[PDB]
Parts: C-alpha cells; structure tokens; sequence
C-alpha cells in the first residue's frame, strides 16, 4: 500500500526543459482520526510528500480558519517556491508567530512583561488575525503581499485586534479602486521596490487617517 | 478507551506545565519589585529608630508600651499570611511558628488573642475553631503603609486597654533569596536595653516641646513602621 | 489670550476644510465602489444566462 | 448549511461565537480542575461563567422526554434562539445563576425560572 | 483693589486661555472623528445597497 | 557653607540636597534652620509646610504630613508619613478638602494649601 | 493557492506534492477548491506558461 | 409535611491541641529601644 | 438501561455504588407509582448536575448562594440514597424518604 | 566515545565544562526572553556572555561554503580545539565582540578576526 501511494505521488513531477518544462502539482488529502498522524496511511503519505498542511479541529473552533497549524506545517521546497516580494515579507512571519505562541501563556500578565515581550505578543495577535481568510475567496499574490506587509510592517499595531480583518479588506479594496499601480508593480516585477514601499506606506497612512474602528477611536499613531 | 484517556491526560499536564512556568517567571519579576520596595522603605525606619533612641536617652521611660505589665493575662498575636495560595509551605511554616508561639504563651498563663492578615490564615484558624478578633485581607502582595498604620493602631489600642498584656507578630523574614524563615517577634512592650555611653562630652540635643512628649508621640510611629517592614518582608518572602 | 483666541478659530476652520475634503474623497470612492459592484452584478447575471 | 449564504449573517455569527466560547472553556477546564478558577484572568473568569450558562442553555426539555423528567416539552423558533444566544454571548444574563438556564425553552422560560430563583434580567 | 483685579484677570486669562487652547484640539479631533464616522457610514451604505443590487440582478 | 536637607517619606526618599535656609513649623512655633545650628529634635505641626531655599534656584515648598525634624552636625533630616511638592498639588481638591470634618484629611488639605502659596 | 497561510508559511511549487492532512470538517476540501479557484486569472491570461 | 416539621423539633441533632511543644523563648525576638545611657 | 456500579463510589461510602451520572432506565416514570414519579421527578438529573458542580467547584474559593445551596442539597440527597445490604424499603417509605 | 578512556582527560573535562555552561545558558534563556537580560544577576550576566561566545565559536567556516564565500575551509586539530575552548571557558575572550567568533578556524583565525575589529588579546 505504501507502493500504491508512492507510485501515484511520484508522478507529480517538474519536467526538464528538454522534455517541455511541464509540471504536475499533487495535493493529496488525508483524513486522520482524533489527530492520529502516526497511523499507517498518514505515516506513509507524510513520508512520501514534500510537505504537509496540518488542519486541526481545535484551531477551527477557535475561529482560526483556514485551521492550518503553522507550527507543524512544513514545506521542504520552501522559499524557492515564492516570489521575491512574498519571500521577503513572509520571512518576518514565522519567527514572529513562534514568539507569539511561546509568549501567549503571559497573555494576562502583560503588565509584568518587558516592553519587547508585550510588543511581540500584540504583533503576534495581529498576525494571527491576518492569516484568517473566508471560504471560496482566494487572493492574488500581490494582495497577499500587501496584507502581509500590513502585518509585518507594523501598520496594524494601531488597529484594534478585533478590527484587523476588516481593515485589511478595506485597505485592499481602496488599493483596488485608487492605487492599482502598486499592485501592478508587485504583479509584474514580483518584488516590492523601495519606491513602491514608500507609496504603499503613505497610502496606508492616508487610509488610516480615513479609517473608522469599531471601538470608536481613530487608528492613527 | 485508555489511549484517548492518556492523550487527554498528556494535553492537560502540558497545559498545567505551561501555566506553572508562566507563574514562576511572573513571581521572579514580582520578587524583584518587592525587594525594591523593601530597600526603599529601609531608610525612614533607620532614621526614626535613631531619633527614638536620641529621645529615649533623655526621657522618662514610663510609657505603657514600654513597661512590662505585671500578671500578664492575654497576648495578642498578629499572624501575617498570604491571599493567593500557589506558594509552597509558606503559610504552613507560618502556622507552625504561630503554634510554637501559642504553646510558649500557654506555658506562661497567657491566653493568646488572634489577629490575622490574609485569607490562608483565616482558613487555617477557622478550621481549627479559633475566634479571630479582627482580620485583614487584600494586601498581602502589595502592602501600603496605610494598612500597616491601621493594623498597628488596632494592635496598640488592644494593648493599652478586651485588652492584652503584650503583642507578637508571626511573619516571614526574607533573606538571601534562598531561605525565608517564619519568625515570632515581640513588638510590645518594648525591652529597654542600655547599650553603651557612645557620647560623653556630646553637644546636647534640644527638644521641642520636651523629650517625654516627643518620645510618647514617636513610639507608636515606631511600632507601625516596624509592622510595615514586617508586611514588606512577608510579601517578598511570599513571592520567593 | 488674543493669540489663543485667534488660533482657536484658525484650527477650527482648518479642521472644517480638511474634514470636508476627506468626506468628499469618501463620497468619491463610494460611487467608485458602486460602479465596480454593479459591473460585477451584470457580469454575474450574464454568467447565469450562459 | 451552516453558511452565511444560507442561514444569514447573524445566525452564523452567533453560532461561531458560541462555538468559540465553548472551545475556550474546554481548553480552560483542566486548569480550572487542577489549579482552581481563581488562577485565571478576569477575562477568562467572565468567559467561563458565560460558557457554563451557554452550555446549560443549549439543553432543552424535549417533548419526547416528558416520560423521563415529568416536565412538558418546549419549542423555540430559530429567531428567538439566535437573539437569546446573542444576548448570552454579549453578557446580558451574567447575573442570573447557572440554574434557570437548565432544561428550559426560550427567553420567557428563562425569565420565569430566574425569578423562581430570585433574580431578574 | 484694581491691582488685585489686574492680577486676578491675569490668572483667569492664562487659565481660560490654556482651556481654549486645549478645547481647540478637542473640537479638532471631534470634527475629524465626526468626518470619519460620516465617511465610513458612507461607502458602507454603498456596499450594502450594491450587494442588494447584485442579489436582485 | 550650606546645610544638607534629606526628607524621607515612610516608603520613599522624597528629596535630598543642599540648602541655604530651611523654614518649617514645629508644634512650638515656626523655626528656620541655617548652615550651623544646635542639634534639635522636634515634631512638626499637623499641617506643616517645609520651605527649602537653595542658592541658585527658587525656594522649594513641600507639604509634609506626619513629620518629625532632626537637626544635627551634618544637616537637617525630616521624616514624613506623606510629602507632596509645590509643583504637584491640585488646588481644587486641596481647598475643597480643607473644610472636611476628619482631622487627618483636613490637616493634609491645609498642608497642600500652604505649600502652593495660598492660605 | 490564494491562501495567505499556505502561500506565506508553507509555499507550494509547480511539481511539489503537498499533503492536506486533518481529521474531518477542518477545511481540506475548502483549501483544495480555493487552490483550484485561484487559477482563474492564470487561465484568463491565455499564456500556456501561466 | 407537618408531621416532618413537628418531628424536626423533637429530633436531637474547641481548638485541637496540635501537641506542638513550646517555642524557645530565646527565639522570640524582642523589639528594643536601644538607650545609649548607662543606668542598668 | 444500566445500573453501573463503581469501586471508587463503593470505597467512598456510596452504597449501592451506582454511578448516578451514567446509570439510566429507558422506561422511566412508566415504571413508578404516581407518588414516586412525582417526588423523584428529576432526581437523576439533579444529582448528575450536583456531581458536575462539585467537580467544577472542588477548588473554588468563594461560590455564589445558588451554587452553595445546590452543593448542600446534593450532599444531602447523596447521603439520603445510601442503604445497607439486605435492608429493603417499602415503596411508601421510599416515597417518604425522597420527599424528605 | 566521549569518555576519559577514549578521548582522554583534558578533552573530557573541556567538553563537560562547555556542556555545563551551555546548559546553564539554555536554562537562563527563558528568563532572558520573557523578562529581559537586564533583570539577570551579574554572575549570570557573565555566564551569559561567556556562553554566547562559546556557542558562537562552535560554528566554523566549512569547506562546503567555499563555493559561496571563496574562503578555504578550516581543519582545526583536536588539540587546538581543546585549548581554544579551555581558554574560552576560563574567560580569555570575554572582551572580544561576538561577531569575531562567527565562522572561523582555530585560535590564530580568532586573534586575526579580532585584531581586524580593533580588539586584541
Ligand atoms: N476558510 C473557511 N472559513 C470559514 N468556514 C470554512 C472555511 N473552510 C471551510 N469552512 C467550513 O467548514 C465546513 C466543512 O469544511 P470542508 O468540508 O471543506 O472540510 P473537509 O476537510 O472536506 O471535511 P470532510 O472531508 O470530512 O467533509 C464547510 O461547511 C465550510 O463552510
Ligand atoms: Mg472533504
């Protein structure tokens, strides 16, 4: 049965330029029982594939949707399968999320925490709110780059954590209506240059002074 | 069904481990803060002590808080405990020292009278059917000088009177951060010990209005600053 | 007192003008969104037709 | 069909909030059992009271269980359920005891049983 | 008496001048948050009735 | 030379420096300490004020509550259950509190009022 | 895939095999259907390399 | 109910020693006013 | 139905050792007289809820008035259902006991 | 084979000393991360600096990195490694900045990397 599955999954390849350059990307799906990833067929297909996305029920109930466990989910290809923009805005994400997950035990003692510890806690909460996504609503890569730039660039520290989602959406909406040239540069150049970063930052500042939170206060620093 | 049971037990024990590690680090921060408070409250105590001994040098040592009352019939013991209960044998050691003190008092014909500071002492003493004269709660972790003033006022008013012949305090002395020792102190009536001469041809002090009134007005302030230092040492010891 | 009294109304009129500007920009991208949304509506309609 | 496109936005929001509260409570249960509830935050104690009231308000006296509890059954429309659990999650009944939520119908039954225990809402 | 009145007028002038100075930024932020709430009610009424346009089409 | 003033509250060193003159009010009347002075110990009045006067600055004014005074060879030393500077006293609550019936809080109010220049 | 969590944390290349593993009702079918839907703009480009 | 209530009136429904020995009197610390005048 | 007896409840003094939480009878009030059906109406649910509440509040420091009242009523109802071996009770005396 | 019967006594002693220092540092890392390096003691601060220096000197300029940096790979004899880590544990390099320990060979490379950073001895 390991042969049954490996024979199938080893045909998803990336051919050479001498063979045409075609490719077949495989997305197998495995249903564990009670999160028993150590079962037989889960073990086999985890051993075969190049990376795993572990979706969990506890995370799903906590409102984290897609319920991906970013702690144990891995991709052995890595940044080699990312555009330079996404490769650089998402490098500042894994460490931040790990620090948040190791600090979230002190979520109720931010008074006793160092300033850097509390800053990491709040940034991690905003980042966890940033990776949520509705169902049947996929985003093109430049909008994801702008969203993760919001998250990792510090432009969400002024927004209440219960508003981040909305803010993100609205900002992208604004950029889909007013400043399309930023998204076009990120889409055609695959990178976020310094000029585009400055333009995006000032757009974020204007939007922030135009944004209305749900608590009533302004989101301006 | 034991495998689901064991995985759930592992998850619960991991939660407990995380919580207790967080609590340990929080307690480290708070013991730093408590040591800060203690060493910031030391100097006023030193100065009032030296002013009190200067006054006593030329005073009429007949104040009720300074004289040994004949035929002692009662003793008022103030036991300093904690409110939160995730400490170790802290309150247990306090209660052991207080029981030893109660036995020392019964071996001298004195009925102990019980004042408590904290909820754990209240638990230990209501389960043992003690009648607690007056209790204080809510400030065993960050005590302010107003709490010390109130406690010491109640104690000295019970002394000068339903009435006691002396006052003791059972609290935890903090030292070296690795040993916190429960201690019984006798805070009243104060023992008069004539230590030295120190100064012979010394420039004599002027007292306004006079030495005796100043002395009898300063003694209760000395007792209450002693109770304050006791509360601070107990808070630091509880955090350790 | 005189200079504070004049600066009060100065800042007041400045805030009035800039707030009018901002609400004008809002009433602009509002109809922008309305355009985009009605466009999506008709394209969805024709999709269902086909 | 637990989809914002099927049951509406408020139904779905209330259901997701109830599920989140109950999941947080299930995560805190072990801590509360070992270290005690007083070790939690104030946010967490608030959520634990709300979650206990919510898990008791999901129960109901069914029509087919009169043979087991002697009590007649109840029926609650879906809009009353939505608004009741909205008020629970918001905290409008955090002063009513844990009982008076147990084996009842709508909000009128909640008021009746709360006043039967000396409380209001 | 009028020298006392002069010094009292000086203290009251400085006091209510600082008061009006703070009230300047107070009314400034008030106007701006009013503008923000107006702007966000706008474009959201638009989002809503546009969604209704798509659902009726 | 000048004298050394060290005002220590019950839980915090309020102030410490050098001074040219130190005015205060004992229960036996007002008093002013100068660089040299006989050793003295004296209980400050209920609502005492303490006006320190430095060489190159303005006269600091401190409302003291519960204080004692000890002048020695080194310098003055004031004890205090509570001390509040001139630069921090709210005239509104201080004045409103003065006419209270509670003795201790009224004394605190009168001290807060003396320190800021009024009364 | 159009999903921020995947595209940012666990990127997928063209030739890779990524396992979507989870108990049930956790959103595996949803992840894969979103991955399929995200290729609509790639399709509209007409480029056989995209 | 009344039979029960009339039966209830006819129904017939100290500090432990702890055996702790006395503290050493040498351990009871004494707060002392250390007078520096010799008159013992 | 099932009358699940436990060793833990046996050693704690609860005898018969019925685990009231998981024990049940699928006939219910149809297998009781009117008096016992009325007095022992929701006894099993009350005792299940009491066991749950005491497990939850085992380490609480201060409970409400309703929680304390429920804990006292539950302790009394537990002590009331204990019974020695080979000592049967007529149905009227059981009715009187559950009415108490 | 990390045993006095195989590697010798000095090798074993230096290895155990390094492991002790590193384990103590890993114990202190959580206090450093959550509450800050400033709260530590002074003996603890000394140990943290010495342990960071040791942990960084464990790195090396590998022969597999030559294709990317051009610097030839190092081959540190075991005697030189023992001596270097003995001198590290003693403290002979407590003043040298951290960046002078990254990816170097034996002791001469360390001294030269330090002197090229305005720090000697
Ligand atoms: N990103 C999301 N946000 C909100 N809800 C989601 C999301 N993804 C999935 N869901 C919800 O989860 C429910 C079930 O998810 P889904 O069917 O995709 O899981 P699955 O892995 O296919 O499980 P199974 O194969 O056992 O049905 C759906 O009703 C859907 O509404
Ligand atoms: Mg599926």
């Amino acid at each position: 049965v390991f042969y049954l599955h490996s024979r199938l999954l080893e045909r998803c390849a990336k051919l050479s330029d001498d063979l045409g350059g075609g490719s077949l990307t495989g997305l197998p799906i495995i249903e564990t029982k009670a999160n028993d990833i150590s079962a037989y067929i889960p073990t086999n297909v985890i051993s075969i594939t190049d990376g795993q996305c572990f979706l969990e029920t506890d995370l799903f109930n906590q409102g984290v949707r897609p319920a991906i466990n970013v702690g144990v989910s891995v991709s052995r290809v890595g940044g080699a399968a990312q555009i330079k923009a996404m490769k650089e805005v998402a490098g500042s994400l894994r460490l931040d999320l790990s620090q948040y997950r190791e600090l979230e035990a002190f979520a109720a003692f931010a008074s006793d925490l160092d300033a850097a510890s509390k800053a990491q806690l709040e940034r991690g909460a905003r980042l966890v709110e940033l990776l949520k996504q509705p169902q049947s609503q996929p985003m093109p890569v430049e909008e994801q780059v702008v969203s993760i730039f919001l998250g990792t660039g510090g432009h969400l520290d002024s927004v209440p954590v219960e508003d981040v989602r909305r803010f993100e959406t609205e900002l992208l909406d604004h950029m889909r209506a007013s400043e399309e040239e930023i998204l076009t540069e990120i889409r055609d150049s695959q990178k976020l240059t310094e000029e585009a970063a400055d333009k995006l930052t000032e757009v974020i500042k204007n939007f922030k002074k135009g944004f209305a939170a749900t608590g009533g206060g302004s989101v301006v620093p | 069904a034991t495998l689901r049971e064991l995985r759930g037990r592992i998850r619960s024990a991991g939660s407990i481990k995380k919580i207790t590690k967080a609590q340990e680090l929080i307690a480290t921060s708070r013991i730093a803060r408590a040591q800060a408070r203690l060493e910031s409250a030391r100097p006023y105590a030193f100065e009032i002590t030296r002013m009190l001994t200067t006054l006593a040098a030329e005073a009429a040592l007949d104040h009720p808080l300074l004289v040994e009352r004949p035929e002692p019939k009662r003793a008022g013991v103030l036991v300093v405990s904690s409110d939160r209960g995730l400490c170790g044998a802290y309150n247990a050691n306090i209660f052991r020292r207080s029981e030893e003190l109660f036995s020392l008092l019964r071996e001298a014909g004195k009925q102990p009278v019980l004042y408590v500071v904290g909820r754990k002492a209240q638990n230990y003493y209501s389960f043992r059917n003690w009648n607690i004269t007056e209790s204080w709660m809510g400030f065993s972790e960050q005590p302010t000088y107003e709490n010390a003033a109130e406690i010491a006022s109640t104690l000295v008013d019970a002394f000068l009177l339903e009435g006691v012949d002396e006052l003791h305090i059972v609290y935890t002395e903090f030292k070296s951060m690795l040993s916190q020792s429960a201690e019984a102190h006798r805070i009243a009536p104060m023992v008069v010990e004539y230590v030295e001469e120190d100064i012979g041809p010394r420039t004599l002090y002027s007292f306004e209005p006079d030495a005796t009134m100043l002395f009898e007005s300063l003694l209760p302030r000395y007792l209450t600053t002693r109770v304050y230092a006791a509360l601070l040492e107990s808070a630091a010891s509880e955090l350790a | 007192l005189a200079e504070a009294s004049q600066a009060h109304t100065k800042a007041l009129e400045d805030a009035k003008s800039e707030a009018h500007r901002v609400v004008e920009e809002a009433r602009t991208d509002a109809e922008r969104i309305a355009e985009q949304l009605e466009a999506q509506a008709d394209v969805e309609a024709e999709r269902i037709k086909m | 069909i637990l989809d914002p496109s099927v049951v509406g936005d408020e139904h779905y929001r209330v259901a997701q909030e109830v599920i989140r509260i109950l999941q947080r409570y299930k995560d805190l249960q072990d801590i509360i059992a070992i270290l005690g509830i007083d070790e939690l935050s104030e946010e967490d104690k608030q959520l634990v009271n709300r979650a206990r009231r919510i898990e008791r308000f999901l129960s109901q006296n069914m029509m087919a269980a009169e043979q087991f509890t002697g009590q007649p059954g109840s029926t609650v429309p879906v809009k009353e359920t939505i608004e009741a659990f909205d008020r629970l999650c918001k905290g409008d009944f955090d002063h009513v005891p844990e009982q008076a939520f147990f084996l009842i119908g709508g909000l009128d039954d909640l008021a009746k049983k709360a006043e039967s225990l000396g409380a209001k809402l | 008496r009028e020298r006392d009145a002069m010094v009292a007028k000086t203290l009251a002038d400085n006091k209510k001048s600082d008061e009006q100075f703070a009230a300047a930024q107070a009314d400034y932020d008030e106007a701006m948050t009013e503008a923000r709430v107006q702007a966000s009610s706008l474009r959201d009424n638009a989002r809503a009735d546009g969604r209704k346009v798509i659902e009726d089409a | 030379a000048e004298l050394n003033v060290e005002i220590v509250a019950v839980d915090r060193n309020i102030w410490s420096g050098t001074a040219k003159f130190l005015f205060t009010r004992t229960t036996v009347g007002e008093i002013g300490i100068l660089p040299r002075h006989i050793p003295l110990v004296a209980q400050l009045v209920d609502d005492a004020m303490v006006r320190v006067e430095r060489e190159g600055e303005k006269d600091l004014r401190i409302a003291v509550d519960g204080g004692f005074l000890s002048v020695t060879e080194e310098g003055v030393s004031i004890l205090a259950e509570s001390a509040e500077f001139e630069s921090e006293i709210d005239e509104a609550a201080a004045k409103q509190d003065s006419e209270s019936d509670d003795p201790r809080i009224a004394a605190r109010g009168r001290a807060r009022l003396r320190a800021v220049g009024a009364i | 895939t159009g999903i921020k969590a995947i595209d940012a944390m666990t990127p997928i290349g063209r030739g890779q095999r990524q396992l979507i593993i989870g108990d049930r009702k956790t959103g595996k079918t949803a992840v894969c259907v979103d991955t399929i839907l995200n290729q609509r703009q790639n399709w509209e480009s007409g480029d056989p390399k995209k | 109910t009344e039979v029960i209530k009339n039966f209830k009136k006819g129904f017939a429904a100290v500090v432990p020693d702890e055996h702790v020995e006395a503290l050493d009197e040498d351990k009871l610390a004494k707060e002392a006013v250390k007078v520096k005048k010799p008159a013992p």
